[PDB]
C-alpha cells in the first residue's frame, strides 16, 4: 500500500504485521470530534450569506 | 495465585520509565507510540488504562526494555 | 557504640553449607569463621565471610586454633577481588557458647578493633531466633565487684538489597507468605506472635525458678531490671473503661452499617441480574 | 556415545554469588569461575563459585589468571571442600544472553582441557522483578554437519524450559552452541531458614497503630465510598434496555458497580477487625 507502515521484529526484522492508519502526526484539532455548540437558527439577519 | 498476578502487574510499573509521546492506536490492547529518544516504535498496551485518555496525543510512560505502554 | 547490625543473606547461608562440609567427618559441633564487613556508621552492615580451620578440646576448654596465616592471605584474595570490603570480626554456632569465646575476641581485636561476633542458629531454626549478635566491651564488673569480662549484646536484623531479592523471591516460589495479608494472615500473626510471648516467658520462668530456688549464684543487675516491668503494666480503671467502649463502638460502626449493608445490596444485585437472566434463556429456549 | 537432554544443578548458594558480583561491576562485564562436580553422563551439579579479578581486556581467555588459579584452589582444599571446576561464567547487561566471538574461543579453551564445561551467561539489569535472566550452553562441533546437531534422544522433556528464543538464536544458536536445561538443588534447612529469616515480626504481631491515625483512615474511605455509592445509584436506576449485554460491555472501565464497589468494604473489613481484635486480647492477656 502506499505510505504502508508494517509491524517488524525488532530481532530479526521479519514482517509482523501490516500497521494501518498511514502517518498523521498532528492532526489533532483536525476533525474536531465534537460539533455541537451553535445552532444554524441562532444567527438571524444573515440570510443571504446563508 | 490471583493475587500474585495483580502483585506483578502492580509492580511493572514504579520504575524509571521513560516517557514517549501516544501516536496511534491500532486496535484493542495494541498502538503506536513514539519514544522522546526518536525512533518511534509499535508495542503493546495494557488493559489498565482507560482508553479515553489517548486521543491522539498523550505523554505516557514506558518501560526500558519491553517498551510497552505502562 | 554499635546500633544494629545488618545480616545480608549469603553470610548465615554460607555458614550452613560450610557446616555441611565438615558435616561428614562432623564432630566438632562448632564452626568458626572470618566475618567480613562494611562499616558505615552506628549500624554495621555484613555481606561477605570465609572460614577457617578450628579445633577446641572439652578437656580444659582453652587450647584452640585460629589460623593467623590462612587468614592473612585468603582476606588478601578477597581484597584483591573486592577492594570494598573488609574484616569486621568473626561467626560461630552451637548457641550453648563455650567460653572460650573471650580469648577468640581478644586474639583478633588486633584486626579490627572494635571486633565484633554473630552467633548463627543452624540446627535451632523453629520458634523466634534468627541469629544473635554479641559486642566486647570490659568494665570490672560493676562498683564493688571483681574483674571480669562480659560480653554486651547489640541488638540484630536480616537486611536486604537488591540483586538477592531477585535470589530470593525466585527460590521461594512455593507460599511465599504472600504480600499485604488477608484477614486468616492476620489473626495468624496474633497467633504466633503470642506463641512466643509465653515462650521467652516460659524461659524467664526458668530463670527465677532455678537462681531463686537456690542454685546458681543471683546476678543483682537482673532482678531490679525486671522488677519495673512488673511495675510498668497498665490496669483497668473507669478511665480505661468508658473510653474502650467510646472507641470499640467507633471502630464498630464502621463495620456494621457501611460494610455489612453495602456487601449484602450487592450481592442482592447478583439475585435479580441472575434470575433475569436464567428464565429469560428459559422461556426463549423454544 | 553422543549428548542428550541433560541436566544441570546449581546450587542456591552458587545463584547468589552470581547476581551480586554481577550487580556489582553492572558497567564492567564481570568474570568467574565455576566450581561443582561433574556426576554422570547426563547431569552435572556446581555447589560452589567464586569470582575473578578483572583485567583491562575484559572476559576472554586472559582474565583467567593461572596463579590466581591454583591459590584459591590450595586454600579450598584444607578449608570446606576440594573439587574439580566445571567451568565459567560472566556478565552480559545490555542484552539477555548469548555467546559472542570472544565468549567462544575461551569456550574451546575449557572444552579441550575439561570434560564438556559448562557456559552460564547472566543479565543482572534485566534479571530485576521475579523472574533471572540466567541461561546455561555448551558448544558444538562441525564435525556433525551431516548428522543432527544437538544429538538428543528419548526423552520429552525438550519442549520445556524456554523455546529457543528469537533473540538468541539470532547468534550462535543453533549451529555453534546448544542450550542446556536449569533447575535448582534446593533442600529443606536452607529453604525454611530463607523464609523464615528474611520475613519475620514477633512482637509487631500484636502492636496497635494505635487510633490517631487508624480511625483517621476509617474516615479517608468512607467518604468517597458515600460518592462511589451515589455512582452505585446511577447505574442501577438507569437499567435501560439499550441491548444490556452490549450496554455493560461498553462500557467496561474498572469501575463502579462491582470493581469499585466492595473492595472498599473488605478493606474497612480487615483493617477495623485486625484492629479491634488485638484491642481486646491486650486487655486479656496483660492483667
Ligand atoms: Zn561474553
Amino acid at each position: 500500500t502506499p505510505n504502508c507502515r508494517v509491524a517488524l521484529r525488532n530481532d530479526s526484522y521479519t514482517l509482523h504485521k501490516i500497521l494501518p492508519n498511514k502517518v498523521d502526526p498532528l492532526v489533532s484539532l483536525m476533525m474536531v470530534e465534537k460539533v455541537p455548540d451553535s445552532t444554524y437558527e441562532m444567527i438571524g439577519g444573515l440570510d443571504k450569506q446563508i | 495465585e490471583f493475587l500474585h498476578a495483580q502483585e506483578e502487574v502492580k509492580r511493572i510499573q514504579s520504575i524509571p520509565l521513560v516517557i514517549g509521546q501516544f501516536l496511534e492506536a491500532v486496535d484493542q490492547n495494541t498502538a503506536i507510540v513514539g519514544s522522546t529518544t526518536g525512533s518511534n516504535y509499535y508495542v503493546r498496551i495494557l488493559s489498565t488504562i482507560d482508553r479515553e485518555l489517548l486521543k491522539p496525543n498523550a505523554s505516557v510512560a514506558l518501560h526500558k526494555h519491553s517498551n510497552a505502554l505502562v | 557504640a554499635v546500633q544494629k547490625v545488618v545480616v545480608h543473606p549469603l553470610v548465615l547461608l554460607s555458614v550452613v553449607d560450610h557446616f555441611n562440609r565438615i558435616g561428614k567427618v562432623g564432630n566438632q559441633k562448632r564452626v568458626v569463621g572470618v566475618l567480613l564487613g562494611s562499616w558505615q556508621k552506628k549500624v554495621l552492615d555484613v555481606s561477605n565471610s570465609f572460614a577457617v580451620p578450628f579445633d577446641e578440646d572439652d578437656k580444659d576448654d582453652s587450647v584452640w586454633f585460629l589460623d593467623h596465616d590462612y587468614l592473612e592471605n585468603m582476606y588478601g584474595m578477597f581484597k584483591k577481588v573486592n577492594a570494598r570490603e573488609r574484616i569486621v570480626g568473626w561467626y560461630h554456632t552451637g548457641p550453648k557458647l563455650h567460653k572460650n569465646d573471650i580469648a577468640i575476641n581478644e586474639l583478633m581485636k588486633r584486626y579490627c578493633p572494635n571486633s565484633v561476633l554473630v552467633i548463627i542458629d543452624v540446627k535451632p531454626k523453629d520458634l523466634g531466633l534468627p541469629t544473635e549478635a554479641y559486642i566486647s566491651v570490659e568494665e570490672v564488673h560493676d562498683d564493688g565487684t571483681p574483674t571480669s569480662k562480659t560480653f554486651e549484646h547489640v541488638t540484630s536484623e536480616i537486611g536486604a538489597e537488591e540483586a538477592e531479592e531477585v535470589g530470593v523471591e525466585h527460590l521461594l516460589r512455593d507460599i511465599k507468605d504472600t504480600t499485604v495479608g488477608t484477614l486468616s494472615q492476620r489473626i495468624t500473626n496474633q497467633v504466633h506472635g503470642l506463641k512466643g510471648l509465653n515462650s521467652k516467658l516460659l524461659d524467664i520462668r526458668s530463670y527465677l525458678e532455678k537462681v531463686a530456688t537456690g542454685k546458681l549464684p543471683i546476678n543483682h543487675q537482673i532482678i531490679y531490671q525486671l522488677q519495673d516491668v512488673f511495675n510498668l503494666l497498665p490496669d483497668v480503671s473507669l478511665q480505661e473503661f468508658v473510653k474502650a467502649f467510646y472507641l470499640k463502638t467507633n471502630d464498630q460502626m464502621v463495620v456494621v452499617y457501611l460494610a455489612s449493608l453495602i456487601r449484602s445490596v450487592v450481592a442482592l444485585h447478583n439475585l435479580i441480574n441472575n434470575k433475569i437472566a436464567n428464565r429469560d434463556a428459559e422461556k426463549k429456549e423454544g | 556415545a553422543v549428548d542428550t537432554a541433560e541436566q544441570v544443578y546449581i546450587s542456591s548458594l552458587a545463584l547468589l554469588k552470581m547476581l551480586k558480583h554481577g550487580r556489582a561491576g553492572v558497567p564492567m562485564e564481570v568474570m568467574g569461575l565455576m566450581l561443582g562436580e561433574f556426576v554422570d553422563d547426563y547431569t552435572v551439579r556446581v555447589i560452589d563459585v567464586f569470582a575473578m579479578p578483572q583485567s583491562g581486556t575484559g572476559v576472554s581467555v586472559e582474565a583467567v589468571d593461572p596463579v590466581f588459579q591454583a591459590k584459591m584452589l590450595d586454600m579450598l582444599k584444607q578449608t570446606g571442600r576440594p573439587e574439580m571446576v566445571v567451568g565459567w561464567y560472566h556478565s552480559h547487561p545490555g542484552f539477555g544472553c548469548w555467546l559472542s566471538g570472544v565468549d567462544i574461543n575461551t569456550q574451546q579453551s575449557f572444552e579441550a582441557l575439561s570434560e564438556r564445561a559448562v557456559a552460564v551467561v547472566v543479565d543482572p539489569i534485566q534479571s530485576v522483578k521475579g523472574k533471572v535472566v540466567i541461561d546455561a550452553f555448551r558448544l558444538i562441533n562441525a564435525n556433525m554437519m551431516v548428522l543432527g546437531h544437538e544429538p538428543r534422544q528419548t526423552t520429552s522433556n525438550l519442549g520445556h524450559l524456554n523455546k529457543p528464543s528469537i533473540q538468541a538464536l539470532i547468534h550462535g544458536l543453533n549451529r555453534h552452541y546448544y542450550s542446556i536445561t536449569i533447575n535448582y538443588r534446593k533442600n529443606e534447612l536452607e529453604q525454611k531458614m530463607l523464609l523464615n529469616l528474611h520475613k519475620k515480626s514477633w512482637m509487631e504481631g500484636l502492636t496497635l497503630q494505635d487510633y490517631s491515625e487508624h480511625c483517621k483512615h476509617n474516615e479517608s474511605v468512607v467518604k468517597e465510598m458515600l460518592e462511589l455509592a451515589k455512582n452505585y445509584n446511577k447505574a442501577v436506576e438507569e437499567e435501560d434496555k439499550m441491548t444490556p449485554e452490549q450496554l455493560a460491555i461498553k462500557n467496561v472501565g474498572k469501575q463502579d458497580p462491582k470493581r469499585h464497589l466492595e473492595e472498599h468494604v473488605d478493606v474497612l473489613m480487615t483493617s477495623n477487625i485486625v484492629q479491634c481484635l488485638a484491642a481486646m486480647l491486650d486487655t486479656v492477656v496483660f492483667k
